[PDB]
DNA sequence: TCCGATCGGTACCGGACATGTAAAGAGCAGACCACCGACAAGT
């Protein structure tokens, strides 16, 4: 399912003031961020592996691995 | 899918048979239907055979 | 054992969910093993015995509360001790504090634990309250506990 | 706080995959190391 | 009132073709058949 892109940000390693002084010439940028009603970087990587695949428990590591596991390994 | 759904079902007789726990007897079972199901309708739930 | 026909279960509409007034996604859970289904509840012998039945839970959160107490006590004679072998040799205020603020933790663990233990005993006592036919008890451990 | 309740909806997930659903049944349970296996 | 999922359908005649892996081994018993010994009664 769609998931706001500022939360993929965020679970990249980036915090609120990157995203502001990397995306701040855009307003739909500021529209997402603004209305994604999550903060922090825990947060948004348990929502991911969440969405990503459902039932599984999540914990700190395994849903980085999986990431890693998916786009830079 | 006759051969599926045979081996199951006497599987889940044994099963029955041993006694064994809720948990293996539920896992036949569910088995089970989806083997029936697949003979009757392929793809209608889940992933085709 | 008995296995639902799939063509009057998955079609659009069901009409086994039309027969029975559940949703697909509650017949999907109920006959692919994944939520249990209250068939039939006797309402004259809940109803008969429901101030017994609410008395002995009474009972037990009072039992659960005492040993809470009883965990307190415990943990106030420890500090009174610590505090007691503070007095006994010196030492510096900083390792004082940090001992109070694991107590302090460490009673508002045991705090919300109670609060936790006495919100399920609250929420399995409504879930037999309202216990009715064609309701799905989709916790495990709520139904094996009921 | 949000974790627990991450894990509770992830335990009360459908689950539709029967595979998935037997190894979340599976997992449930803890092991035995040395002795407990012998009580038994 | 709006909208993310799910299911239904999408021309005809001619023709064409056939699967690609195995982590083993041993001890004991049961059923059936090709080779045989005796022993008295019917031929």
């Amino acid at each position: 399912r769609r998931q706001p892109v500022t939360v993929l940000l965020k679970a990249l390693g980036w915090t609120n003031e990157q995203i502001v002084e990397r995306f701040g010439f855009s307003e739909i940028m500021m529209g997402t961020l603004e209305k994604d009603t999550t903060s922090g970087t825990d947060e948004a990587l348990l929502d991911i592996y969440r969405k990503l695949r459902p039932g599984e428990p999540p914990t700190k590591e395994s849903a980085q691995t999986l990431l890693e596991n998916l786009f830079f390994k | 899918l006759y051969r599926r759904v045979i081996n199951r079902n006497n599987r889940l007789k044994r099963l029955i048979d041993l006694g064994a726990p809720e948990i293996i007897v539920n896992n036949e079972k569910r088995m089970l239907q989806e083997s029936v199901d697949a003979l009757f309708d392929n793809g209608r739930r889940g992933r085709p055979v | 054992a008995p296995v639902t026909h799939i063509w009057y279960f998955k079609g659009v509409p069901s009409r086994l969910g039309y027969l029975l007034d559940l949703a697909p996604k509650d017949l999907e859970k109920i006959i692919y093993f994944a939520a249990y289904v209250i068939t039939s509840v006797d309402d004259e012998m809940r109803h008969n015995e429901l101030s017994t039945l609410e008395a002995e839970m009474a009972v037990e959160k009072k039992a659960v509360e005492d040993q809470r107490d009883a965990d307190l006590e415990a943990r106030a004679q420890k500090l009174e001790a610590d505090l007691a072998e503070l007095e006994a040799e010196g030492a510096k205020s900083d390792v004082r504090r940090k001992v109070r603020d694991s107590g302090e933790r460490e009673m508002r663990q045991l705090r919300d634990r109670a609060q936790r233990e006495l919100d399920r005993l609250d929420e399995i006592w409504n879930t037999f309250t309202k216990l009715a036919p064609k309701q799905l008890i989709v916790d495990e451990v709520l139904y094996r506990e009921l | 706080e949000a974790l627990r309740q991450a894990r509770k909806d992830a335990e009360l997930t459908a689950s539709a995959d029967s595979v998935r659903a037997y190894l979340k049944q599976i997992g449930k349970v803890a092991l035995l190391n040395a002795e407990e296996e012998v009580e038994l």
